[PDB]
């Protein structure tokens, strides 16, 4: 067997992000990323090895035979109406417990694996089309007297116009990233930064304050803004009463609920909620404490 | 690319000390358990020979040093050469200073309180490290299997010790320990190769020996099978050539050796057999938990690296557990080198980065902040 | 001349339609701009760039009809034939996107000088990919033209060996297409013995004539011109 | 501490499976399986959502049974439980303990015939669902 | 071992047709053949909540280093 | 277009294969359209065993030449007899059940008819032997 | 400009590192273009055996020095090496799958294809030595 060191070095390194083609500071990256990425896994492997007992998971599922769990999954998928794709899940996996010689030792717990990989698999599903034969109801050697119900027909008619739908949005949207690619800001966009652009000075504080000084010309202003109309500060009120100062710069359910009980005391001053109201005592005897607070 | 500085990760083993930084996958200095100190001061010491080599450096120099073991038989014995040895491989192999990386420490199983507190002591005013964790090497490897219920089997060359881990907590009243690992099994095999025909006497011959049985010895399945096709059959005997072009044979002793396992009489030796030791262990741990340790037997140590010791070690386990126990024995291919592997993954845990003792936390406790701040 | 006026006859061409100011020059085989004197010389070099895309679109077009008639043509030349219309209609359906963004710049009547406005030289940029797939596509046409069978095959695989990645991704999936049907075939007859060359496409071919005494010697023979070039010469005689 | 919450047809089906069989729910899978099954591709659109219909076939069974007293009570019961605003789906409910109505004279230990009238219901059909 | 290793392919093949299907529901971005993997894996005694947690961790690590690698390129 | 084209090839070969499985399990042609690739030739029963001309087996049941399906065509001879042999067993008096009657499919890869129409002919040739013996 | 080098550098190396690929992982030169530093020669196979010069060897395959890579250059007669061997080894009839095939990326500040062109020469030197031995 392969260690489980080794293991996780094969699904870490199948797991790793598909290097973009650029070459050169993603094979370092994906070095170290495969260092940090054991050390998350291992963190994530042993989340419960040293987690207290009191953040026990529920008990519940986890007790359901792996069995169950699919039945719920393949009831879900039958309300979601993917009947036929619900039978023959409930088969495949039938299927898959029923096999008396299983070569791996964990199967069920592969498939309780699954159980727990439920929600965890890849989604655009292009929408399954039609065969002519799947949807040829009239054809066939015995088919049972059916009235003129169109319901499947209707069916067929959304399904239709999904897909039509679908790729409408799909030009819509494939217009909308282009016209959004071709509407960035003149030089924006880019993909050599810097390259054929001169380079946005965010990073160093000189560059920054050359760009917003317009390499120093500015005096008292900064901007990032290209279309700044440039201004002066105006003239103060008082110079022509104070004169002219040098300016210095500033030195900066339900039935669990059901099981409740409840008073059967009533009364004729209250009818919109009898569940009683605790007549609340008096003149000694509200007890002890009341008592003391009466002293 | 940050320079984050690694925690050091020293694993112990009974046979080799292995030590590393962590994030790696395995320790980068790995070195017998050994300090040689010069056998004639006289003659070179004008030559500029140490007056003791540690691990391989004593190797190199066992010609002209006699060599001391600061931990025998997995016990630390010498704490001033254990620390010395520690230094060697620090400031030689690994070439950092202590006091700018974490020192991830392993022990062996049921190591004395005050044992862990003068390694301690040695730790944090020698090496005047940051921060330090003392591991057991075994709690490591079961790390390093993904398990946080289990027994470890962690098996080197001096020393075996059964540990028994529940819940990421190892169950003390369930550990047991065995004297007896692969200098015992060594010394079986250059008996037996003496049996044979090959001369093995010198501590060198001794060594020879010892490499034959790592590479030719395996354990059987069933030792009395393995024992009866070896003699019927020379499919199991072997020939090995000396260096010098002589050629030994070698037969049932590849099994034989290993057999020891299941019968440790084999060997001369009292101790019981894996699966008399598996089965005390169980029935040392809780009922509830047996299962699981059966389950989560994992191997560790480079005494496991033997060929068959896992189907060995499984008939055995099935026939000596309940039918309903489910035993399942975890025998990594590098469990020569688990102990190393685990404190890797262990130190590499963000939530441990809080576990180690710090520098800090050593002067404020002192050499007993091992039995009272590592728990 | 309005520019819009222009956008539509350009989609014309690329619709492979003569435009109300631009025709396909027959002693060209382009399309022209009729030369009423209101068009810009940088305009005219404009509707001369998209001209190259409608007559690559034209050539495509006869192409099809050519061979989409001809049942000689045979099963993998329909097969590739059918490819290639599929990624004419991929073409198609982006040149429509394309027509319906020009009728939204039409419709919005703002002159909008953002980024995003339909200029003919953003369509030029826009086409820009699209024109070079249109040209590899020509040139495939063109180097498979009188091309067949076995021939055909060899055809493809040799516009394999371009060092176009996009064009090298065109190629590898039109390869698939093309040897899925002609893969099939071979295999079939080589394997099951199967023959359904009407047109002796296959590279495997039998003499109905050998009687059973020269069936080992002479029954079965190898069409080395419908040798596909993605099949060894060992292979073929393996298959054979 | 409870509050009332919509759960997901697997954990009501299942709670059901073991009140009905006394068993575990591994121990009922395969009744489970078919149950869910059946049960998973069943909407009713043809259900008219009127209790009038439920309550009048109530009534007419009751007076079957020879019991108009306890058609009167149950008369009563249905004021009530119309005074009550907890239950919503009152067609459904009525509907269903009909269905799983057992008569006490099927009192006696039987039923005189069942010679089904084409009274019944309404068939909501007619709606686009 | 033949036989064996044409049923390991069977009951991979019907674990991957499970999974697919799971999967297309699922929206979640696991693969067949990390799939497989993990069986292997599971196969050595994983738990398979485990299984499950270091997946999910993976997928949103993978989805950090996607948007890492889409700034960086 | 291969999709659509075989949808409707196994459209067009469910009423052909019933026919087909009419012949082949009972040996009863019930074809109002003279349809399949066997015709039927009334022969006068009484002459079949006078004249000397297999009448019964000659004539009874003729092949249809153009009614062949071209699918069929390579099976067509094993269908006349086949079909032969039921309509004589018919004649004898012994009600043959088919154990082999299952629907006939097109499909266009695999030949499972042409397995299945060999297997009834096997079938309809083992009654007809141990019938004669 | 360094940057733009780099990723035209990474590009024009795809399809020749490739082409380096396939001769140090197979020992076969798929190579359409003659790009790669080793250019083969026909030699008649008949007299490889049988010619006092190693044909094979020798003869078979050639390096290109126009062809070199000059970031290759340093390395380029262990490339020769491993193909040549790797090469023989198939011409042995020993069928060498190389368990190191890893894709050869074009890097400016790191010569991490240099290691991994050591490493597969390192494979294939094992390999044959255990095939000559």
């Amino acid at each position: 067997m392969a260690s489980i060191t080794q293991l996780f070095d094969d699904l870490c390194e199948a797991l790793l992000p598909a290097a973009k083609t650029h070459l050169g500071q993603r094979s370092v990256n994906r070095k170290r990323a495969k260092r940090s990425l054991k050390k998350v896994a291992y963190n994530a492997l042993f989340t419960n090895l040293f987690q207290d007992e009191t953040q026990q998971l529920q008990p519940d599922m986890s007790k359901l035979p792996a069995r169950n769990k699919i039945l719920m999954l393949s009831f879900d998928l039958r309300v979601g109406g993917l009947g036929p794709k619900a039978d023959r899940l409930e088969e495949l996996v039938e299927e898959l417990e029923a096999a008396p010689c299983c070569p791996l030792l964990e199967v069920g717990s592969v498939l309780d694996l699954l159980v727990q990989l439920a929600g965890s698999g890849p989604p655009q599903v292009l929408p399954r089309k039609r065969d002519y034969f799947l949807n040829n109801k009239h054809v066939g050697r015995n088919v049972p007297y059916s009235g003129y119900d169109c319901d499947d027909l209707s069916v067929f008619e959304m399904d239709v116009q999904s897909l039509i739908s679908r790729e409408e949005c799909l030009c819509h949207s494939m217009i909308q990233e282009t016209l959004q690619v071709m509407e960035a800001a003149p030089g924006t966009g880019l993909p050599t930064v810097g390259l054929f652009s001169f380079g946005d000075p965010c990073g160093d504080r000189f560059e920054r304050d050359t760009r917003v000084s317009l390499f120093g010309a500015l005096v008292h202003s900064r901007t990032y803004d290209m279309d700044v109309r440039l201004g002066l500060p105006p003239v103060p009120d008082n110079a022509d009463l104070s004169g002219l100062a040098i300016k210095v710069p500033p030195s900066v359910l339900w039935e669990a609920a059901l099981t409740y009980e409840a008073s059967k005391r009533r009364c004729w001053e209250r009818v919109g909620c009898p569940p009683g109201h605790r007549e609340e005592p008096y003149l000694t005897e509200a007890g002890r404490d009341a008592f003391d607070k009466f002293c | 690319m940050d320079d984050d500085i690694a925690a050091l990760v020293v694993d112990n083993g009974s046979g080799m000390c292995k030590a590393g930084f962590a994030g790696d996958d395995a320790p980068r200095a790995v070195f017998p358990s050994i300090v040689g100190r010069p056998r004639h001061q006289g003659v070179m010491v004008g030559m500029g020979q140490k007056d003791s080599y540690v691990g391989d450096e004593a190797q190199s120099k066992r010609g002209i040093l006699t060599l001391k073991y600061p931990i025998e038989h997995g016990i630390v014995t010498n704490w001033d050469d254990m620390e010395k040895i520690w230094h060697h491989t620090f400031y030689n192999e690994l070439r950092v200073a202590p006091e700018e990386h974490p020192v991830l420490l392993t022990e062996a199983p049921l190591n004395p309180k005050a044992n862990r507190e003068k390694m301690t002591q040695i730790m944090f005013e020698t090496f005047n490290t940051p921060a330090m964790y003392v591991a057991i090497q075994a709690v490591l490897s079961l790390y390093a299997s993904g398990r946080t219920t289990g027994i470890v089997m962690d098996s080197g060359d001096g020393v075996t010790h059964t540990v028994p881990i529940y819940e990421g907590y190892a169950l003390p009243h369930a550990i047991l320990r065995l004297d007896l690992a692969g200098r015992d099994l060594t010394d079986y095999l250059m008996k037996i190769l003496t049996e044979r025909g090959y001369s093995f006497t010198t501590t060198a011959e001794r060594e020879i020996v010892r490499d034959i049985k790592e590479k030719l010895c395996y354990v059987a399945l069933d030792f009395e099978q393995e024992m009866a096709t070896a003699a019927s059959s020379s499919s199991l005997e072997k020939s090995y050539e000396l260096p010098d072009g002589q050629v030994i044979t070698i037969g049932n002793e590849r099994f034989r050796c290993p057999e020891a396992l299941f019968q440790p009489s084999f060997l001369g030796m009292e101790s019981c057999g894996i699966h008399e030791t598996t089965f005390n262990s169980i029935m040392k741990c809780d009922v509830d938990i047996r299962k699981d340790l059966y389950a989560n037997t994992v191997l560790s140590g480079g005494t496991t690296m033997y060929p068959g010791i896992a189907d060995r070690m499984q008939k055995e386990i099935t026939a000596l557990a309940p039918s309903t126990m489910k035993i399942k024995i975890i025998a990594p291919p590098e469990r020569k080198y688990s102990v190393w592997i685990g404190g890797s993954i262990l130190a590499s845990l963000s939530t441990f980065q809080q576990m180690w003792i710090s520098k800090q936390e050593y002067d404020e406790s002192g050499p007993s902040i091992v039995h009272r701040k590592c728990f | 001349i309005t520019e819009a006026a222009l956008v539509r006859d350009i989609l014309y061409v690329f619709q492979g339609i003569d435009g109300k100011n631009i025709k396909m020059n027959n002693t060209e085989n382009c399309y022209k701009v009729e030369g009423k004197a209101n068009l810009s010389r940088s305009l005219r070099d404009t509707a001369v760039r998209l001209s190259e895309l409608g007559w690559l679109h034209n050539k495509i077009r006869r192409y099809t009809d050519q061979r989409s008639l001809d049942r000689s043509f045979g099963l993998v030349g329909q097969s590739f034939c059918a490819a290639l219309h599929q990624e004419l209609r991929e073409y198609y359906r982006l040149l429509s996107v394309l027509h319906s963004q020009l009728q939204l710049e039409d419709d919005q009547g703002v002159n909008l000088g953002l980024e995003s406005s339909l200029t003919l030289r953003r369509l030029l940029v826009w086409t820009y990919d699209p024109k070079i797939r249109l040209k590899t596509l020509a040139a495939l046409v063109d180097h498979c033209q009188g091309r067949k069978g076995g021939e055909l095959a060899s055809a493809v695989h040799a516009y394999t060996k371009t060092g176009d990645p996009y064009m090298r991704s065109l190629v590898q999936h039109i390869l698939s297409l093309v040897s899925h049907p002609v893969l099939s075939f071979l295999y079939r007859w080589i394997y099951d013995g199967e023959l359904e060359d009407t047109y002796h496409e296959f590279f495997v071919a039998s003499d109905p004539t050998v009687k059973t005494d020269r069936l080992w010697h002479d029954k079965y023979t190898l069409r080395k011109s419908m040798i596909p070039s993605f099949m060894t010469m060992d292979q073929s005689r393996k298959v054979l | 501490m409870a509050t009332p919450d919509q759960k997901s047809p697997n954990v009501l089906l299942q709670n059901l499976c073991c009140r009905i069989l006394g068993r575990s729910e591994a121990d009922v899978a395969q009744q489970f399986q078919y149950a869910v099954r059946v049960i998973g591709s069943n909407f009713a659109p043809t259900v008219e959502r009127d209790e009038f219909l439920v309550a009048e076939k109530i009534k007419k069974e009751l007076i079957r049974q020879r019991r108009e007293a306890d058609a009167a009570l149950f008369s009563e019961l249905h004021r009530k439980l119309h005074s009550q605003g907890v239950l919503k789906n009152k067609w459904s409910i009525l509907y269903l303990l009909l269905s799983l109505s057992e008569d006490p004279r099927r009192q006696p230990s039987k039923v005189s015939s069942y010679a089904t009238l084409f009274a019944q219901a309404l068939p909501r059909d007619a709606h686009s669902t | 071992a033949a036989a064996a290793a044409a049923a390991n392919l069977n009951a991979v093949r019907e674990t991957m047709d499970v999974l697919l299907e799971i999967s297309r529901i699922l929206n979640t971005g696991l693969d067949m053949e990390t799939l497989s993997i993990c069986v292997r894996l599971c196969e050595q005694g994983i738990n398979p909540e485990a299984l499950s947690s270091v997946i999910k961790e993976l997928r949103k690590a993978t989805e950090a280093l996607k948007a890492a690698e889409n700034m960086t390129s | 277009a291969q999709e659509l084209c075989l949808y409707l090839t196994k459209a067009a070969s469910a009423p052909y294969f019933e026919v087909l499985e009419k012949w082949i399990y009972r040996g009863i042609i019930h074809d109002p359209y003279s349809e399949f690739m066997v015709e039927e030739h009334e022969l006068r029963k009484e002459r079949i065993q006078e004249d000397y001309n297999d009448k019964y087996w000659d004539q009874r049941y003729t092949i249809v030449q153009q009614q062949i399906p071209s699918f069929l065509q390579k099976m067509a001879d094993k269908i006349l007899s086949t079909g032969k042999y039921l309509n004589v067993v018919r004649e004898c008096g012994h009600d043959v059940t088919c154990p082999v009657a299952k629907e006939i499919i097109y499909t266009l890869k695999e030949r499972a008819y042409v397995e299945q129409i060999e297997k009834a002919f096997n079938y309809a040739s083992k009654v007809l032997l141990d019938f004669l013996m």
